[PDB]
RNA sequence: GAUGUCGGCUCAUCACAUCCUGGGGCUGAAGUAGGUCCCAAGGGUAUGGCUGUUCGCCAUUUAAAGUGGUACGCGAGCUGGGUUUAGAACGUCGUGAGACAGUUCGGUCCCUAUCUGCCGUGGGCGCUGGAGAACUGAGGGGGGCUGCUCCUAGUACGAGAGGACCGGAGUGGACGCAUCACUGGUGUUCGGGUUGUCAUGCCAAUGGCACUGCCCGGUAGCUAAAUGCGGAAGAGAUAAGUGCUGAAAGCAUCUAAGCACGAAACUUGCCCCGAGAUGAGUUCUCCCUGACCCUUUAAGGGUCCUGAAGGAACGUUGAAGACGACGACGUUGAUAGGCCGGGUGUGUAAGCGCAGCGAUGCGUUGAGCUAACCGGUACUAAUGAACCGUGAGGCUUAACCU
RNA sequence: AAUUCCUUGUCGGGUAAGUUCCGACCUGCACGAAUGGCGUAAUGAUGGCCAGGCUGUCUCCACCCGAGACUCAGUGAAAUU
RNA sequence: CACAGGUGGUCAGGUAGAGAAUACCAAGGCGCUUGAGAGAACUCGGGUGAAGGAACUAGGCAAAAUGGUGCCGUAACUUC
RNA sequence: AGGACCGAACCGACUAAUGUUGAAAAAUUAGCGGAUGACUUGUGGCUGGGGGUGAAAGGCCAAUCAAACCGGGAGAUAGCU
């Protein structure tokens, strides 16, 4: 479930999505969208971005 | 009951002296360690006495090494060897639990002459 | 093995020579006396019915009297059976003493627990009270929910609720027998047994052992 | 009868003055720790220059309690306040070199033998 | 809180089954004054087990 | 539960109960018989009889005690000068309950309570 | 013409796709510890910090902190932090009224239970003459958790480091049952200190009121933090699995014939309820052994006598109890109260005397008082009766006795 | 930030552990100058956070005192159907 | 409603007290128009509580605590 | 001196539990704020319904308020039940 929002439907439904990398221990949350799926997509994208950034950081170091 | 009384009396020590509250008493107790019973002394003020025949007890307070210590002896236990009144105090109460929140010059209890 | 019917006298303690204070229940096991012997032939099972204590002659009923009379024994305060094991014989008149327990090390004691009357779920079932304050309305010691919604749509059987607590048969097991005394008809057992002072107590050799 | 949030005094000369029990160890849902029981503690008040430092999470053994300790004959022994000896997390043996105040026979065993030896009085 | 169906008269009757009064089994008769009374209570004239315990 | 506890509460607070027992006892002493509810009467036995007992030994201290208990000099006098010697031989049992039907106003079971050497 | 919403609390109950504990196969299983799959639902399965939170991160535990269903269980059971009215403000959008699954501060949560259900507890009738007991046990319920240490053994295993299976003993955690001997709590019914004030004519001494006026102790009871006990062993039939013998299939094969082992699950064993077990059971004991009418002649109805065993009722009552009930006793009597003696508790009463200018102190004095306790005692109350309950107990077969 | 969506931003403090709190940074979705900006002693039944003291708020409830609840007598409702 | 509500003015004793607060009393007036028992759960209104002391909780809500007169003494900051 | 301070009466109404077919159609008990002032209170008077009054909440205007109450137009109209 999401933080605050407004309604009965919102109270019940689990739209928020928290993706996590098991190897790295990185996480990405998303609860911008109403649609779970959309959130997941967004979250997934974020995760992907983060991985790239980590790879770049590693390269730099 | 009568039966219970009978059971109790045959276990009671007969040599227990006439101490009251306030009395500075010195209880000697049996202490096992390894395979040698020895006799540890515990000198303190008698703060409370509970009279129930065989179930009788008494609470001796002292100040060991800065820390206060109460010890409640079962009177007719064989773990206590010898009770002995090192001094006898003048108090007006049956129980001296006010001495728990009193130290040094405040915790003094005047000697009971005669 | 058979057991005896005693009476709870009270509790006390036995200081050992070493130092230890053993809390003992004192059970006055007066000489039980057999009133009837059962068997596989007539009754359908082996047992001994015994009686103990005295009873008022004016108060003992005719039927009660007759049963005792047949046995050839004084009327006691009650009758209690004991199932016999294989290789255990008893005549009808025979009087069994606490000397029987001399060899045993542990015993199960059985008697009617003290009656607490109508008890609530905090006492009776150890239910956790609700919050004493922080808004709570008339529901501090109340039992909470008693079921789920539409399924099943009923309270299940043996739901823990308030009700009569105690005044029922209970049995403490594996109580160590501290001392037997044929002189005064006493049995000392370590630790509290059920019931109040003066209550009857069936003492039996421990089944678990 | 120490529990989570109970502040004890320190018996040893480790450096700490006041320590709070954060965990009674040695069993799920274990409520209390009496004497000879190991507790996880955190240091709330310490001296300027000691071995231990403030906010240090480590183990300690309870050596006196206000609730007290019962003996076989039924003779209870109490103290004026709750106290403990700080221990290393791994080795489970005292930090300090010197134990203050009286302790008990309850504490004596192969584990806390150093402590008893140190102590001035053992009741 | 409240019934969903008016209960029947039969039901009511059943409920009231136990609402009946027991009359006194029998009255004791005083030995002296011969007047009836409740066991262990004095009479209306003031006797109890033969003797006159009370005036009026 | 209330195993082994003595003393009816009588739907009164303690002080009030005490007061009423003091009054009732006094009344009994005065009149040597009173009509009250049965439980009350029963309760009274454990107040009046003790007073009577106390009154047997006539001393100043005893008198004072009686006064404290009761607080009516006349009553005390009666106890010490009449009832004490009157019940001198008697070992307890100074009073007598006789059940006397049911009070009209509230069906409360009534009873006379009377001193044993009344008539 | 209303099916109240997230979370918390309280209570749960089921599923198994098992987190721990139990059994096993394979292992890239030496050991220790793992990985993986199969069986297994008996029991168990965390406290805190932060957030309204569920979730989650973190701290520290734990044998483990399972995953789900139950109106995402549970508001006629609680809460009301979030949400979901009306007040107000920020950001933002709008010319504006206002608006935003943006934020912020504030903000009434009703219901005496009819029926089902469930927890307890009685009355009626039945069970085939009536009654008092003791049982059997169909069936039902409860219980079932597990750590650490030590021994076996620094043995087996291993280059070392490390380090067992199996089996045994101890001592804990959590949970449950009982109990009050101990340690304690409470103890407005016991004793005492003490402030203000009113009263008892006054002094002295007492009582009332002030939350028990405020305190200090404390008996009985009830009690947990107090201290006893519990989980089992065993047996049976099995699960996955392991076999033995063994063909079909000359071999091989745990299976088809036949035989065996095999787990906290199942059935028992332990504890409790239990014959309304209408399939109403059994055993022991006690009690009643009279007339005549009557006719629609049958297990029919009536009237005189008779009234047992026992029961109830009434009373005194209880470590029994909401009320019923259950237990004890009712003068051939300790059932309750009182009384006597003791104990316990409080802590040296009042009065008198001495010392002191006095507050006060000392003596008489461990005094006085002392509830629910213990042991005794008929002083008071438990009444002689009366009431309900009857008068030998159906038919059909069989077997006996004669 | 009563304003920051992303966001529990990051760094520091405080705690064993801090989505709140305090101090910073500025990357101001979307502060900003009388629909005033930034400060501010004093005041507030104002919002948030931390400490001492205190505690049955809680661990975990226990006992007691009263008013109901329960039984007896008298009177005698209600929603609902 | 014989309803725990609301209703302006005047009078103003004693002892303690700063007091018209508070406590106990006077003068005077009342016991509140159902009682009697019993002493379960649970609810209400109170008392006490071993050890611990906010671990409760949305939040120390509620309780507990503090509490008087005199004298010493009292920081940051400040519009002094 | 004071829209100064502490605190009764008096005026209020921040928290709480109780009540919620109430003792009461907004109270109780325990605490709580103001208490020489922009105070409070008695008696009489004035403002009237798109009107009043409003230290502004759409508050209040006889238990009625985003347009009072009573009577009338009136059997408004009702593609709805
Ligand atoms: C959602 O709109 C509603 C609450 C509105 S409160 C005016 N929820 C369900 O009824
Ligand atoms: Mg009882
Ligand atoms: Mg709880
Ligand atoms: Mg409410
Ligand atoms: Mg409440
Ligand atoms: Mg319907
Ligand atoms: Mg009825
Ligand atoms: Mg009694
Ligand atoms: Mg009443
Ligand atoms: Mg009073
Ligand atoms: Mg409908
Ligand atoms: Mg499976
Ligand atoms: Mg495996
Ligand atoms: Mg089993
Ligand atoms: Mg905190
Ligand atoms: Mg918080
Ligand atoms: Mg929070
Ligand atoms: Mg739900
Ligand atoms: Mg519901
Ligand atoms: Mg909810
Ligand atoms: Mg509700
Ligand atoms: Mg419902
Ligand atoms: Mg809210
Ligand atoms: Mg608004
Ligand atoms: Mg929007
Ligand atoms: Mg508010
Ligand atoms: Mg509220
Ligand atoms: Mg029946
Ligand atoms: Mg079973
Ligand atoms: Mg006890
Ligand atoms: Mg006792
Ligand atoms: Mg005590
Ligand atoms: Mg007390
Ligand atoms: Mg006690
Ligand atoms: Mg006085
Ligand atoms: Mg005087
Ligand atoms: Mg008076
Ligand atoms: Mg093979
Ligand atoms: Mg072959
Ligand atoms: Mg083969
Ligand atoms: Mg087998
Ligand atoms: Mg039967
Ligand atoms: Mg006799
Ligand atoms: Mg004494
Ligand atoms: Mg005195
Ligand atoms: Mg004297
Ligand atoms: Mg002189
Ligand atoms: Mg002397
Ligand atoms: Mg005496
Ligand atoms: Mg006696
Ligand atoms: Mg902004
Ligand atoms: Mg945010
Ligand atoms: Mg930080
Ligand atoms: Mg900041
Ligand atoms: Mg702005
Ligand atoms: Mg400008
Ligand atoms: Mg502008
Ligand atoms: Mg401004
Ligand atoms: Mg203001
Ligand atoms: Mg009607
Ligand atoms: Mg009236
Ligand atoms: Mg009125
Ligand atoms: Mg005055
Ligand atoms: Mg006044
Ligand atoms: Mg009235
Ligand atoms: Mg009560
Ligand atoms: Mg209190
Ligand atoms: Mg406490
Ligand atoms: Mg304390
Ligand atoms: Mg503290
Ligand atoms: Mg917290
Ligand atoms: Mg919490
Ligand atoms: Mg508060
Ligand atoms: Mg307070
Ligand atoms: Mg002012
Ligand atoms: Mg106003
Ligand atoms: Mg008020
Ligand atoms: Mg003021
Ligand atoms: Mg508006
Ligand atoms: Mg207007
Ligand atoms: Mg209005
Ligand atoms: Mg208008
Ligand atoms: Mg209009
Ligand atoms: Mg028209
Ligand atoms: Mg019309």
């Amino acid at each position: 479930r999401t933080s605050g929002a407004g309604g009965q439907h919102v109270n019940r439904t689990e739209s928020a999505v928290r993706i996590t990398h098991i190897p790295t221990g990185i996480v990405t949350q998303c609860q911008n969208d109403r649609s779970q799926h959309k959130n997941k997509d967004q979250a997934m994208k974020q995760m992907k971005a983060k991985l790239y950034e980590l790879e770049m950081q590693k390269k730099n170091a | 009951s009568n039966i219970i009384k009978q059971l109790e009396q045959e276990q009671m020590k007969q040599d227990v002296p006439s101490f009251r509250p306030g009395d500075t008493v010195e209880v000697k107790v049996w202490v096992v360690e390894g395979s040698k019973k020895r006799l540890q002394a515990f000198e303190g003020v008698v703060i409370a006495i509970r009279n129930r025949g065989l179930h009788s007890a008494f609470t001796v307070r002292k100040i060991s090494n800065g820390e206060g210590v109460e010890r409640v002896f079962q009177t007719h236990s064989p773990v206590v060897d010898s009770i002995s009144v090192k001094r006898r105090g003048a108090v007006r109460k049956a129980k001296l639990y006010y001495l728990r929140e009193r130290t040094g010059k405040a915790a003094r209890i005047k000697e009971r002459l005669n | 093995m058979i057991g005896l019917v005693g009476k709870k006298v009270g509790m006390t303690r036995i200081f050992t020579e070493d130092g230890v204070s053993i809390p003992v229940t004192v059970i006055e096991v007066e000489a039980n006396r057999v009133t009837q012997v059962k068997d596989l032939a007539n009754d359908g099972y082996r047992a001994i019915q015994v009686t103990t204590g005295a009873k008022k002659a004016n108060r003992v009923t005719k039927p009660e009297a007759g049963h005792f009379a047949k046995a050839g024994v004084e009327a006691g305060r009650g009758l209690w059976e004991f199932r016999l094991a294989e290789g255990e014989e008893f005549t009808v008149g025979q009087s069994i003493s606490v000397e029987l327990f001399a060899d045993v090390k542990k015993v199960d004691v059985t008697g009617t627990s003290k009656g607490k009357g109508f008890a609530g779920t905090v006492k009776r079932w150890n239910f956790r009270t609700q919050d004493a304050t922080h808004g709570n309305s008339l529901s501090h010691r109340v039992p909470g929910s008693i079921g789920q919604n539409q399924t099943p749509g009923k309270v299940f059987k043996g739901k823990k609720m308030a009700g009569q607590m105690g005044n029922e048969r209970v049995t403490v097991q594996s109580l160590d027998v501290v001392r037997v005394d044929a002189e005064r008809n006493l049995l000392l057992v370590k630790g509290a047994v059920p019931g109040a002072t003066g209550s009857d107590l069936i003492v039996k050799p421990a089944v678990k052992a | 009868m120490i529990q989570e949030q109970t502040m004890l005094n320190v018996a040893d000369n480790s450096g700490a003055r006041r320590v709070m029990c954060i965990k009674v160890l040695g069993g799920s849902h274990r409520r209390y720790a009496g004497v000879g029981d190991i507790i996880k503690i955190t240091i709330k008040e310490a001296i300027p220059r000691g071995k231990v430092k403030k906010g240090d999470v480590l183990k300690a053994v309870v050596v006196r309690t206000k609730k007290g300790v019962r003996r076989p004959d039924g003779s209870v022994i109490r103290f004026d306040g709750n106290a403990c000896v700080l221990l290393n997390n791994n080795s489970e043996q005292p930090i300090g070199t010197r134990i203050f105040g009286p302790v008990t026979r309850e504490l004596r065993s192969e584990k806390f033998m150093k402590i008893i030896s140190l102590a001035p009085e053992v009741l | 809180a409240v019934q969903q169906n008016k209960p029947t008269r039969s039901k009511r009757g059943m409920r009231r089954s136990h609402d009946a009064l027991t009359a006194v089994t029998s009255l004791s008769v005083d030995k002296t004054s011969g007047e009836k009374h409740l066991r262990h209570h004095i009479t209306a004239d003031g006797y109890y087990r033969g003797r006159k315990v009370i005036a009026k | 539960m209330r195993h082994r506890k003595s003393g009816r509460q009588l739907n009164r607070n303690s002080s009030h109960r005490q007061a009423m027992f003091r009054n009732m006892a006094g009344s009994l002493v005065r009149h040597e018989i009173i009509k009250t509810t049965l439980p009350k009467a029963k309760e009274l036995r454990r107040v009046v009889e003790p007073l009577i007992t106390l009154a047997k030994t006539d001393s100043v201290a005893n008198r004072r005690l009686a006064f404290a208990r009761t607080r009516d000099n006349e009553i005390v006098a009666k106890l010490f000068n009449e009832l004490g010697p009157r019940f001198a031989s008697r070992a307890g049992g100074y009073t007598r309950i006789l059940k006397c039907g049911f009070r009209a106003g509230d069906n409360a079971p009534m009873a006379y309570i009377e001193l044993v050497d009344r008539s």
